[PDB]
């Protein structure tokens, strides 16, 4: 999920995005 | 600033802008 | 912290902070 | 939506608690 993609990995844009409605 | 690490309100403050108008869904667990 | 107008950023802390590990969703529009 | 009742109008916890998952 996102703590994994972001927090204790590097976040990115491309992630975020992915959990915009 | 957001390529790195985020966590916590930090995470959420990112989501915030990136997202805007658009809105998101923080779901930590 | 909760019970006055909460608008943007101030908002998305404030779901941040009370529903914690629930996570939450942010739908302004 | 949240908007309405928590930024133009003063939130409460028993409204910002209807927003978590």
């Amino acid at each position: 999920g996102i703590v994994e993609q972001c927090c204790t990995s590097i976040c990115s844009l491309y992630q975020l995005e992915n959990y915009c409605n | 600033f957001v390529n790195q690490h985020l966590c916590g309100s930090h995470l959420v403050e990112a989501l915030y802008l990136v997202c805007g108008e658009r809105g998101f869904f923080y779901t930590p667990k």
